[PDB]
């Protein structure tokens, strides 16, 4: 009836300090289409993201990919920020450079 | 070596505020070549192609426009039959497509509809292979679509793998195999030690969001006898099987 995603949080590239990449949130497994993605940026939440166009797995659990470009810093800390009718709480997944 | 060409279907329902909406995507094997939504003029076609310049993706879209106006008369009448209460949302999703290849020669029909995700009979068979019917130019479309982007199609892009090492506290290593830039999603990444293979922890193969994908296979090693375990890669686009030991 109501599917829950499975967020992961990572990057188009390597990660390195200094370079431009792209930082990427794919959520999947999940049902009903409404879902709200939000990328982090140091616990503030990132004004321009884009998105994949909504396509259904072979289950009928729907995917997407959220993202946008970005420039890693050691210290800065992003992370991926996601809603869906199904959880109680918005759930937070924190992004690993060695990940 | 045959390909593949499936439509996709979202109709949303919007219960007495409006109406439902809906948005197909058009797909050639592992690669996006269409997108189109509600009320949109024209669909989206993918840049690299050939683009358009008498290119028949008129016939795409007219059989789209029709055919993806038959969510506000396939999913109402969807919520009506079930009578689930027309006043919450439901959804509908419609997959057609084929999966042809002349010198090998057979086609290959497809056509189901899911009704708030559970699958509902459309009485057709499955295998029902194939040739103002879509289904008749399924295999057609589908060759000249492999002629407009060749490039991207009709490519086998590799894979560039690396290892990486992250020693913890405890006095056990993780050992990780990374396989990027691969074109298509299918690939097999596996863990061994002298040979066998560690019947490992893992992420489904996911988009790096150009056109390439990503994956990686996972193991807690003792540090120590972390020599004796290596990571295989294969891929249609690898000339010979991958082994990286860590790297090297």
């Amino acid at each position: 009836i109501q599917r829950t995603p499975k967020i992961q949080v990572y990057s188009r590239h390597p990660a390195e300090n200094g370079k431009s990449n792209f930082l990427n949130c794919y959520v999947s497994g999940f049902h009903p289409s409404d879902i709200e993605v939000d990328l982090l940026k140091n616990g503030e939440r990132i004004e321009k993201v884009e998105h994949s166009d909504l396509s259904f797995s072979k289950d009928w659990s729907f995917y997407l990919l959220y993202y946008t470009e970005f420039t890693p810093t050691e210290k800065d800390e992003y992370a991926c920020r996601v809603n869906h009718v199904t959880l109680s709480q918005p759930k937070i997944v924190k992004w690993d450079r060695d990940m | 070596g045959s390909h593949s060409l499936r439509y996709f279907y979202t109709a949303v329902s919007r219960p007495g505020l409006g109406e439902p909406w809906f948005i197909i995507v058009g797909y050639v094997d592992d690669m996006q070549v269409l997108r189109f939504s509600s009320k949109e003029e024209t669909p989206r076609m993918a840049p690299w192609l050939e683009q358009e310049e008498a290119d028949d993706w008129e016939q795409q879209t007219h059989i789209v426009t029709i055919q993806g106006q038959l969510s506000e008369r396939n999913l109402m009448t969807l919520v009506h039959f079930y009578n689930k209460s027309m006043d919450d949302s439901h959804t509908l999703q419609w997959l057609q497509d084929c999966d042809v290849e002349p010198d090998r020669h057979l086609c290959l029909w497809y056509n189901q509809l899911a009704y708030d995700s559970e699958d509902l009979p459309t009485l057709s068979e499955n295998p029902s292979s194939c040739t103002q019917h879509l289904e008749g130019h399924c295999s057609d479309v589908l060759q000249k679509y492999l002629e407009k982007g060749k490039e991207r199609l009709l490519r086998s892009d590799p894979p560039k793998a690396h290892v990486t090492r992250h020693p913890r506290p405890e006095g056990d290593v993780t050992l990780r195999c990374w396989a990027l830039g691969f074109y298509p999603a299918d690939i097999t990444l596996t863990w061994q030690k002298d040979g066998e293979e560690l019947t490992v922890e893992f992420v489904e193969t996911r988009p790096a969001g150009d056109g390439t994908f990503q994956k990686w296979a996972a193991v807690v090693v003792p540090l120590g006898k972390v020599q004796s375990y290596t990571c295989h890669v294969d891929h249609e686009g690898l000339p010979e099987p991958l082994t990286l030991r860590w790297e090297p």
